[PDB]
């Protein structure tokens, strides 16, 4: 019921910090902060994260430069992830003390992973008794600038309701009873900047309604700046240590809020402008991350190759977690390619997942011929260790898709590849006129392992590029309509359909459709009439057939209505019967997915309408109740469209229909506790 | 900031077309004159700054009928100021 | 109800409490009952004391210092009852009990459940795991 | 300036059925077609209100009270098709009779639409953006239907009229207009 506090938005903040105040104590139990626990993330939620930072910039100065801790982490991380579909620097802040922090171990790369998305004994100089006399006067010359443009009237007494305002004079004007105001501040911030950077002197020239002088005229520099983040710091340090001692006998500057650092920067940038008259000017996001992070890997591969020869490995793994996390949450470029190459060279699961990850974020190609030597050399022992290749086999592969969104070397782990886990020896393979001799090789042996290989990168060469495909398709139909590792080979089928070769296609697979609806049939007679086991065993090697099958009969189907819109007639009428049979047989279709089915009817649809809806109306409540003897027993537009076997025909698409019909159709307490 | 009412009245004299304007009371230096045969509504244009911003008030002065008589046909003899439902204020 | 502890536990808390006890009549001061806990290797601090004397003078009798140790132990027992609960479903002893394997097993425990009620236990609860089920078991 | 935004006159709403057009786009940019409430503010945005349902070409997303991404974004001559289909609370967008498909590739671009007072249909053109509205008369006026909606069951919009539908464009004069008294804002009180 908090969701939305617009209404109000302070004594929600100082809820929100009491709550925490009582969130770690000496006077309570497990059982009792369990409760405020978990009445806090419940309120961490069901609020907008506007007013979530306010107790944001108090936990990251608290937790996490040390390793009570959970309560911290726990609501961190459910903040952290609540807007990632001021406070930023001061997560960076915590990130980087969580990484010099870096059971507890695992309860902390969660919530990190989650967020990854002297002036009384200072001298003064000569011009700075001067200048606390001139900030003291400019002081006064910008006050009495300001007030009087309210309407400030003059009084004797200082009146809320009269304005007045009795220091309305300069302070050359006011005695040591009307300048003691300004007197230890302008003081004692020269000092702050004497003690800071020990440059007071004068080395340039000068710069009641008083009024002060354009000193905006000149901005900061980067000098400049940082002197004057200088300045409002240790305008915060001397004050902040008179509040930490007043108050015993609290917020700092660069996790300042975005409303609380709007007043504290005036007292810097207008005393700054004050010092640089009369000369005394005192004058002394994620590269970092990856910085550390190839800090890291250099100390990594330096470990790696210790414990080769014979704390920081769980800190490893608590930074390939987080590797993990940025690349998925994702000059610089080039840094992540160095720690890339940094990595590769370390491996020569965990950081095999990170490195997956790399490649899909994605000097090198010596570690790349190296690799492919290896390969090679791998590959001689594979004609003739296994492990480090077999990851080295996926991640190039990953690599080799990766770019695609030391040619030579490549070349020769073709040759060897051609040589001789056939199957991932086939999957990295796709990744001329010697292809051109293949082709109608192959195209001579379905006429008629490796074989499976072979047409993996010929499928891959001839998409690089007309009818060649078309006799690669054709020579891939009568592979599969004579004959598993017919999965991988679907996997290029539907990568390729794409350009009458469409119409020799569909006389070739409407044979095959035919002997599938014969094999569909065998298997329902055998469903009419153990045999049990062995027909769902049939169906099951059946429904694996059909898996492949209509793989390829959709991506066709793409081109025929874009076409069409005959053989399609009797591809529909062929694929009436397998859907009609696919209405037992979807309980070996279901283990056998763990659909194809469902949309063959979507794109027969259109077709089978495509060829008097009353009598197909009345065709399909028959069918609903053999009806082909009951089938013999906006109009005017629709007629203007239409005439731009059929007693049959009608009862064919009648009961496609009626199937399509059919396909789109307490406890007592006590009782649950005597259960468990 | 002004803790007190600007009122500003307007005078429109039909036969002649001439058009005047007091500020509370105090007779501004400008004025209008139009054609004969020309119509006018009256206008106020606001940026508003305040929870209550304008009032419009419909009433005469010491010798002048108010607007109520200009409008209506049936009462133009009537100088009691009226406010009938269809007068209202358009945007 | 103190049934919920097993005799030899009470044999020896008696033994624990009649070796700290003050005359042999069971009274012992508020000090010895963090102790004797420590005698029983249970370290509880002082805001764990602090409540418990006050639930039920300074005099701790052995009925009122035994009611506390029934329910010491029983919030302990209350929560790892129930992992070791879905254990017997899960031919592994993960989570992973299948959801064909359990329309058997719960119209054959003795609560006299029919096919209704554990239908009714599972369409308002593929394999579930074992949280969702101590959830949805515990309500 | 502003945004122009054409419909149909509120007389031919629709209630139940299936229904369908076409919209050629010829020089694409900042354009929006889909389907609108009959009761449409023309101060608005076309979609960022509870009052319409509309797909845009420019980037390829659907609007209606925010955005989502939605398909592909256009060339320069192609035609966006609309269909809807009330017996069902769905409503599809077709592309060059091919139909566009979610994120999640589901078509259906919304639905458990309320059926209400009903819906009528509605463009919306940028500046400089030219296009013409096939509201369907001629049935062989039309180009893609008969690849997609045909055979599906939706009928055209202007299928049996002999007279071609009056259409309401949104101005860009300023007219006075005296203020609702359900208004957020501004309120009177005649005292």
């Amino acid at each position: 019921l908090f969701a939305g506090t617009e209404h109000r938005a302070i004594m929600v903040d100082s809820m929100l910090h009491t709550v925490y105040r009582l969130s770690r104590g000496r006077s309570l139990t497990k059982a009792q902060r369990d409760v405020i626990e978990d009445c806090l993330m419940a309120l961490c939620r069901y609020i907008r994260p506007s007013m979530l930072q306010h107790l944001l910039r108090r936990l990251v100065f608290d937790v996490p430069i040390l390793n009570k801790m959970p309560l911290k982490l726990l609501t961190n991380h459910y903040e952290r992830c609540w807007k990632y579909y001021a406070n930023f620097g001061v997560t960076s802040e915590e990130e980087l003390h969580l990484t010099r922090k870096l059971l507890a171990h695992k309860k902390y790369d969660q919530e990190l992973y989650r967020m990854a998305m002297e002036t009384l004994n200072v001298i003064i100089p000569e011009k700075l008794d001067s200048f606390i006399n001139k900030f003291a006067e400019y002081t006064h010359e910008k006050w009495a600038f300001d007030k009087i443009q309210n309407n400030w009237s003059y009084g004797e007494n200082v009146d809320e309701e009269l304005k007045t305002h009795p220091m309305l004079r300069p302070y050359k004007t006011f005695s040591e009873k009307d300048k003691e105001i300004y007197r230890w501040p302008i003081k004692e911030s020269l000092k702050a900047m004497i003690a800071w950077e020990w440059t007071i002197e004068k080395a340039r020239e000068g710069e009641y309604n008083p009024q002060p002088p354009d000193l905006s005229g000149v901005t900061l520099s980067r000098e400049l700046q940082a002197m004057a983040e200088q300045l409002a710091e240790n305008y915060h340090n001397t004050w902040g240590r008179k509040k930490k001692q007043e108050l015993e006998a609290l917020v700092p500057y660069d996790t300042l809020t975005a409303k609380e650092k709007a007043r504290d920067r005036e007292k810097a940038q207008e005393l700054l402008k004050f010092l640089q008259m009369n000369g005394y000017a005192v004058t002394r996001i994620e590269k970092r991350f990856a910085f550390g992070f190839l800090q890291q890997l250099l100390r990594w591969m330096d470990i790696s190759q210790e414990f080769i020869a014979h704390k920081f490995f769980a800190k490893i793994l608590l930074p390939l977690i987080n590797q993990y996390f940025t690349n998925h949450c994702l000059l610089g470029s080039g840094g992540h390619a160095s720690n890339k190459e940094k990595e590769m060279i370390t491996s020569l699961l965990v950081r095999h997942r990170v490195s997956l990850f790399g490649t899909d974020a994605p000097t090198t190609l010596f570690q790349h011929i190296a690799q492919h030597q290896f390969g090679d050399d791998v590959i001689l022992d594979d004609v003739q260790l296994c492990s480090i290749y077999s990851l080295g086999t996926t991640k190039n592969t990953y690599v080799e898709k990766l770019r695609p969104a030391a040619a030579a070397m490549p070349v020769a782990f073709l040759e060897p590849q051609l040589n001789e886990t056939k199957s991932p020896r086939e999957r990295a393979i796709l990744g001329v006129i010697e292809i051109t001799l293949p082709m109608l090789c192959s195209y001579l042996p379905r006429w008629w392992p490796p074989a499976l290989p072979a047409g993996a990168p010929p499928p891959c060469t001839a998409v690089t590029s007309l009818g060649n495909i078309l006799r690669i398709i054709v020579n891939n139909l009568g592979i599969d309509e004579a004959t598993v590792f017919a999965q991988p080979i679907v996997s290029r089928a539907r990568p390729e359909l794409l350009h009458i070769p469409t119409i020799g296609r569909l006389r070739k697979r409407a044979g095959k459709v035919v002997a599938e609806e014969e094999q569909l049939r065998l298997e329902a007679k055998a469903e009419a009439e153990r045999d049990e086991f062995s027909v769902l065993c049939r169906d099951l090697y059946a429904l694996y057939p059909l898996l492949i099958r209509y793989v390829d009969n959709n991506r066709a189907h793409w081109l025929t209505e874009p076409n069409a819109n005959f053989r399609m007639v009797g591809e529909i009428f062929i694929y009436w019967s397998k859907s009609h049979n696919f209405k037992q047989n979807f309980v070996v279709q279901n283990e056998i997915n763990n659909t194809l089915k469902k949309m063959l009817p979507i794109g027969l649809n259109m077709c089978a309408p495509t060829d008097m809806l009353a009598k197909t109306r009345y065709a399909l409540k028959d069918t609903d109740e053999l009806q082909n003897n009951l089938h013999l027993q906006l109009r005017w537009q629709m007629a203007l469209y239409r005439g731009l076997e059929k007693i049959v025909r009608r009862v064919q698409e009648v009961s496609a229909v009626l199937y399509h019909l059919e396909q789109t159709e307490l406890l007592s307490k006590q009782r649950r506790r005597a259960v468990v | 900031i002004s803790h007190t009412d600007l009122v500003i009245g307007c005078l429109v004299d039909l036969a002649t077309g001439l058009m005047t304007f007091t500020a509370n009371g105090k007779e501004s230096n400008t004025f209008f004159q139009v054609e004969p045969n020309t119509k006018l509504f009256p206008a106020v244009f606001v940026l508003p700054t305040h929870q209550n911003v304008i009032q419009f008030e419909l009433g005469k002065q010491k010798n002048i009928m108010p607007l109520s008589a200009a409008m209506f046909l049936s009462e133009r003899k009537n100088p009691a100021p009226q406010c009938p439902p269809r007068l209202e204020v358009q945007m | 109800m103190a049934d919920q502890l097993t005799e030899e536990q009470i044999a020896e808390f008696k033994e624990a409490f009649s070796l700290f006890d003050k005359d042999g009549d069971g009274t012992i001061t508020t000090k010895a009952l963090g102790t004797v806990m420590r005698s029983l290797g249970q370290n509880p601090t002082e805001a764990e004391l602090q409540d418990m004397i006050n639930e039920v003078n300074g005099t701790i009798d052995f009925p009122a210092f035994l009611t506390m140790m029934a329910r010491k132990m029983k919030d302990t027992d209350s929560e790892e009852e129930i992992r070791e609960a879905f254990r017997v479903f899960d031919k592994d002893g993960n989570g992973y009990i299948s959801a064909a394997a359990l329309r058997h097993v719960m119209t054959n425990l003795g609560e006299k459940l029919t096919d209704e009620e554990v239908d009714e236990m599972i369409r308002e609860a593929g394999q579930v795991n074992y949280e969702a089920f101590v959830q949805m078991m515990t309500a | 300036d502003r945004v122009r935004i054409f419909r149909a006159e509120k007389s031919y709403t629709v209630q139940s059925g299936r229904w369908y057009f076409e919209f050629e786009a010829v020089t694409t940019g900042e354009m929006r077609v889909g389907w609108a409430r009959p009761e449409l503010r023309p101060d608005v945005e076309l979609g960022a209100d509870e009052l319409a349902y509309v797909f845009n070409g420019h980037r390829g997303q659907r609007w209606h009270l925010g955005s989502e991404p939605f398909g592909r974004p256009w060339q320069s001559g192609d035609v966006v098709g609309c269909m809807i289909d009330l017996t069902e609370n769905t409503i599809i967008f077709t592309l060059n009779g091919e139909v566009l498909m979610s994120d999640s590739g589901s078509e259906t671009a919304f639905r458990e639409i309320e059926i209400g007072d009903g819906f009528l249909p509605v463009c919306s053109l940028g500046p400089g953006q030219v296009g013409h509205l096939n509201l369907g008369q001629d049935v062989s006026s039309l180009r893609f239907f008969a690849i997609c909606g045909l055979q599906e069951g939706f009928e055209p919009f202007a299928i049996n009229m002999q007279r071609p539908v009056t259409t309401w464009f949104s101005k860009s004069l300023p007219q006075f207009e005296p203020v609702p008294p359900e208004h957020p804002h501004y309120e009177v009180a005649r005292m």
